[PDB]
């Protein structure tokens, strides 16, 4: 709406600093920086070129525009997520254990802290069965 | 009790459903008993042995059914762990499965025989006995390979093609008038495929000296080039094997899903609009990593890292460099 | 409609010429086809079948030159694609390819035997059957594979040769008089080639103890002997096709490709012909730089990559340490 | 003198117990004894040899039997090296072992039956050959391979049985009628699973023309199918030994060995509590790192050292670069 | 003029003497040549051709003594390249050669029989086939590729020997009675060999059913455990030609030997005796990294290459780490 | 000719900044540098190992006017370029899209300017069709 | 015993420098430099896997007691070291040479002292007899 | 000899800085830096293995002697300096031009100066047909 779109200008604007209309590694990497954030020259060229669906490795307004018009339903996520959690459950059944979770989320990747697990577990661990089951998880991730 | 169920009902599952170790063992008692069923049936179609072999083909049909009832029934109830296949729908999807609906099948045809079938009998032991595929591994690993030695495979089929139909037509021009075995081309290329694949019957062999000369000089090319293609699909087999074998280490997909996930989350959950922005690009980041650690997932992924490292280490020294720069100037 | 045309153009002339993905299908048709000729010729050779296999055989050959010329002139129209083939001369140029001429040649051979001929049709369907290699790249394949094994071939060959001969010997004395198989030598060197190939017809074969042993001896290691062949090249076969999808992965072609194009254009775009030499130096940089991209691309390389990084690391830390030098006098 | 007697001794049991160089020779005549007895056995199986085959073979028993004890005696007399097996006790345990049971009951049997039993003779002549293998050897590195390869031997079995049912019983309906080979299903099979092996006896084969048209169809994937066993094994165990060839040359287990002892004696050898925690946690690291050096063993090892020194030089350039952000300061 | 008759005799003793080219072609015609005598001498074994044959051999061994006199001729001629055939000694040295020797005694044997010999007609045909090896090249590869799988042949043998033996005996059971072909238990041990080594005559074959049983069984196994040795030695030929074939790139016996010459020379070319001892010390290492730079030869030196930079790695941060330490008093 | 072999001269010269004649990768690295690009120690090599054609890693005038002696006809570079086109070429079939052309030349390899590009399409898209086909070029090229 | 489990306590505060009642790699890596012997950072890791029995990579006194609790009987260290004297032992039949021990075993792996060498022959060449078999020695080892 | 044996214990002294009988790679290379030419950790390490017979890393005055008493003859140097010249042999034959022995010799392993490759000329090339033989050199180099 306009709203929506005036709100994702302004979003555009904070990441294009310069003001040219075209965003490019530095822009991006010195406000996400501000944001607390450090990158790495492998993570921006890699965001750049996920984001770059023109052919000139900087990005506009309408393809931001795009992007955040997409949705928790389209992004044909399920699989990926479902592989990564098969990965994650030893037993292989789709289960998985709220100490394990505990043990190994919060040990690896992106690191949590503790108001982040508490979060996952309010959200995941509906039942307070501790084997939390993830296939509902990710079915209201989608939504 | 639903602690101690839920455990033996999964044992239950990992043993009939996918299983990993001494769980073959069950499996392979099973894989006998309808081995049996087959070689009783083929002994069922001898004239001499069809009293004695039906005879036990009857009690062993009876056993066979019995434990395929009660391994279909312990399977239908050990499915409940999978989440997909709990309660009455989740149970009912699960025995929509093309194996479970085939099984019970296979169930109530032999219940209704037992109560001429010998070829619905026959069939039925055939379908049993893929059943233990589930998957088409063996298909899908058997069209992996073939595809990947496509060109090779269809040379050799080319050449050993071309060598049976020359050496076929040779032996049958130097064999036609003076060997009733050779009576028109179609017996020489009966010959030629049965030597060339070394099967060598003996029904049909050439006995002129040209004739003879002309075998042995093909046939010494021929049954390399008949034998090329085992050969091939071996050796591509143990390679992947050896692949497969040396890729199952470094298990670098931790990690990866980790990251997956805990960006997932967050992606999930003015300024806002653009930390929004930094987070969905990051799920996108996060998808990317996840997906290159999937296909490759093979050593050059090592000279990959390497690489990077390498430019890496330029640039480091490069900042270093500038350091020293400065220094020249204090 | 230029546009359209082009593009139905081009897919056609992807499908016909070199192909790369379901494409394949059709020529597997169109092979299925001239296969079907090839049988229902060498069942037109049976007295008892003629009648029959010349009545399909005259309406399949009626099909298949239908279909032989739809698809030439469809590939001479789709040609055009090809700038080399574009127009009256380029087309005509197209209609000189060894295979076009083949198959126009095939084409009206075929239409004129329909309005005796049989070897001539035996010989077009080989023909039509050949022409779908249309490069030698079977042949190519195949030479560069028994090349690279030669002297492991040669040896095999050379050792299961003698094995041939002396076993052939020894059991030629030893059933030259007590079996009306081994009358010469020549019947013993029958027996021991298709003995040792593991053809094994069974017209001859040794009947005394002495020969019996000797032939166990001797085919024990005359069989493996003669299955090297098959073994090498299979293994050959496989480890290149490894070699192949791991070298595929690189692709190192495309910034020397850019950079020998950029360097070409320069030298084609006192202190001038200095420059213009500077620039023609570096063409020949250029050159070389492509040739060495073209030839080893091969995974050593990577090791010679690390091996200049090694160097370089050294001469790196010599600056390095030039440079502390001169803060031990600052 | 027990100085020379000690080095006989050893040098016997080397030759005797596991050898590793010429001594094979030794151990290859003895097999040849044995083989002897093998074939005069066969030999004394023939009515017509029975006399001289026997006669010769009373002297070749009454010789293998004074070598096979003689053998016993200087084996347990040079057991004295181990000590395992040193003294009363130490050489009773050593006659413990199976085989020196099994080989001390041959001998005794032999000895019996020399003062029918032919079927007994038969049976230790397969067990004193079976003896020298003495470790399983064999049976362990084929199992090993064999369990390597499981997937890819099971999908061959399968699809290559799949092959044999279907075109047995298509060769069996095309001949059914007008064949005398192929009366039942029973003989189909076995005319099937004798070519597709390219065993090939000739007792049956197709001769319908339809019958025949299958038998190739399906012979010229069923022989392929039924000889890839044979191929992926035969990949298997080379590049086995070419991995085992590669590894036997670094030899890492010597510093680890050391590094272990030295943490094992010392670790046997307020503060002073510390003091032996400090012992006992470095012991429980050298296991640790035997461990590690006992079962990877790999070229990835290498791989896994380069990353260890990717990341320590990482970390390296941080402390230097710490130190220019101090002469920033200064 | 000696100059280009050097070049002409170089030729020809590159061309006669190990070839590395185009060269090969003259040998393969000669090869012809001594290959048609054996067919003829072979075809001299028939009565019926014995007559046209020896007229042809006649002129045929004419033809090939003549070619093998001047071959001769001109190889002692252009043995004057090597250095060690120079001159009367020299040449005559050469002559001294066994293969020389061996062509000279079968040139003087050729024209004496020329002007009953027909064996030592066929040995010497034989001989002037086995000169072309001239090294023992292939048997030296043979047995080099053997003794590297030794294990696993001796394996494979010892697993098929006893498959063998037992599946014969049990087969000889099932049909001692019912069946002539197995009257004792050499018959069956003849046919279990010819049936696993699939060479299947049909001489003797089981008829009894639970004999086809037993041997249906029996051969599903034996038959890949005898063609083991062949996938085996396939593989590790082409293994051994793969390794050859990278091993052949880095070429890095130049700079070595470079070395080698120059300390050599140099050591040949009180302080003084301290300056010959330093040189001998030299020739010492030269002789070391020579030898070091002969046997490993392998990509495994690229590792241990790596491991010396990391360790020189290690030991040059060290070096800058000191430095830093000086800056801090500084 | 005599101006030809001149010119030819001063620029060894010009490069022979000894005036030994005998050009070293010293000499060449620093006018090269002075030029504008800088090199690397292996392009100079490299361009030794290409220029030095009497064995002893220098050069003489007489190899200069052999090498700059040389023509377009005869370099024999057709099929190398060609083979380089169809890596190029997606498609393969012998014709490059004017859209292709320039994302990926002007981001690869020698980079080149904006006029670089303009005149490429000048000398290369003669009919101005975008699909511009190289054979011709390539042959245009050699004379 | 009670004196046992103090003198335990007593070295685990000496090792738990902060009093939190949790070792870490800081705390152990320190004490063990003021011991003398310096550690490297994948050694810290390695006693804190081989040592971390609870899953949150920190040490508790009971975990302490239990591992001191172990004695030489139960380690199961006998094959091991058996294969470690084999790899060690060139004949191959379980005797060492008191020669080829003094050589390897003192420049090799955790270098000992005169001392030190001097007891391993004081405690394994009880005969003497230059041929030191380890068979006894790592039986009275496990007693 | 008496002469000879005192000047061979005169240059171990020279070697043996120390004095204690004991000749360690410090010594060794420092005083073969004073010689002029400077060693790699490797090089000198290559050499203590070379020469250390006994089996302690360093060297006494009976080990120079038996090096030293070594003569031409025995080295068995024959065969290597054969292989090495058949790899520097392009053709295999056995002879060695001049031209492509003053290009490769010179540039390559141990550089040598204008009089060395002056005097490898004088006492090589006896007859001065440029093919130099070398087998006649090697018998005169082991004599
Ligand atoms: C699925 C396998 C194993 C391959 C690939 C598919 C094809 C059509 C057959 C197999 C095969 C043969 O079984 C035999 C040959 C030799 C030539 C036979 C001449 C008609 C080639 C050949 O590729
Ligand atoms: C093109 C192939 C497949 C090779 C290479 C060329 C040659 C002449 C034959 C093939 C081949 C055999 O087919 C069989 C043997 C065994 C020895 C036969 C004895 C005459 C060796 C042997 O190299
Ligand atoms: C121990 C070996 C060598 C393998 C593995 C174990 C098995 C049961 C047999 C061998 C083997 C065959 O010998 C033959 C086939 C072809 C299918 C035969 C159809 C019944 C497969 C097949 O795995
Ligand atoms: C030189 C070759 C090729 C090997 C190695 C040496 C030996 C004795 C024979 C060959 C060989 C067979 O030819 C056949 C088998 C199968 C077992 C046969 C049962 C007696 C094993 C087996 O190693």
């Amino acid at each position: 709406t306009e709203e929506q779109i005036a709100e994702f200008k302004e979003a555009f604007s904070l990441f294009d600093k310069d003001g040219d209309g075209t965003i490019t590694t530095k822009e991006l990497g010195t406000v996400m920086r501000s944001l607390g954030q450090n990158p790495t020259e492998a993570e921006l060229q890699d965001m750049i070129n996920e984001v770059d669906a023109d052919g000139n490795g900087t990005i506009d307004f309408p393809e931001f525009l795009t992007m955040m018009a997409r949705k928790m339903k389209d992004t044909d996520s399920e699989e990926e997520i479902r592989e990564a959690f098969r990965v994650f459950d030893k037993d292989g059944n789709g289960y998985i254990s709220a100490a394990e979770l505990r043990h190994v989320m919060t040990n690896l990747g992106e690191k949590l802290t503790d108001e982040e697990v508490d979060e996952m577990i309010r959200e995941a661990d509906i039942d307070g069965d501790g084997q939390v089951n993830y296939e509902e998880f990710v079915q209201m991730m989608t939504a | 009790r639903n602690a101690f169920y839920r455990k033996l009902q999964n044992f239950l599952y990992n043993v009939l459903e996918r299983p990993r170790g001494w769980a073959f063992i069950y499996h392979a008692y099973v894989f006998l008993l309808v081995a049996s069923c087959l070689v009783l049936s083929v002994f069922s179609t001898i004239k001499e042995y069809e009293k004695s072999s039906e005879g036990a083909l009857y009690i062993l049909e009876i056993v066979t059914i019995v434990v395929f009832g009660v391994e279909y029934f312990v399977r239908i109830w050990a499915a409940g762990c999978c989440c997909r296949y709990r309660g009455w729908r989740g149970r009912l999807k699960f025995a929509r499965k093309p194996f479970c609906v085939i099984d019970i099948m296979v169930l109530i045809a032999s219940i209704a025989v037992l109560a001429s079938a010998l070829r619905s009998l026959r069939f039925l032991q055939i379908l049993r006995m893929i059943r233990m595929d589930r998957r088409g591994g063996t298909w899908k690993l058997l069209g992996s390979v073939v595809y990947a030695h496509s060109k090779e495979l269809v040379t050799a089929w080319y050449i050993g093609f071309l060598c049976l139909i020359l050496a076929s037509f040779l032996v049958y021009l130097a064999e036609k008038g003076e060997n009733d075995h050779f009576d028109t081309y179609a017996d020489a290329l009966w010959w030629g495929l049965i030597t060339l694949t070394t099967i060598g019957y003996g029904d049909k062999y050439p006995q002129t000296w040209n004739g003879r000369l002309l075998a042995a000089t093909f046939t010494l090319i021929g049954v390399s080039f008949f034998a090329l293609p085992a050969g091939i699909l071996g050796s591509g087999f143990a390679l992947k094997v050896q692949e497969q074998h040396r890729q199952k280490h470094f298990e670098k997909r931790r990690n990866p899903a980790a990251g997956l996930i805990q960006s997932a989350w967050r992606f999930y959950a003015g300024l806002k609009v653009s930390i929004r922005a930094v987070c969905v690009m990051r799920f996108l980041v996060s998808k990317r990593k996840f997906k290159e650690s999937l296909r490759p997932y093979d050593v050059m992924d090592v000279i990959e890292q390497y690489s990077a490292g390498h430019l890496d280490m330029l640039s480091r020294i490069k900042s270093l460099q500038s350091r020293v720069d400065q220094i020249v100037g204090r």
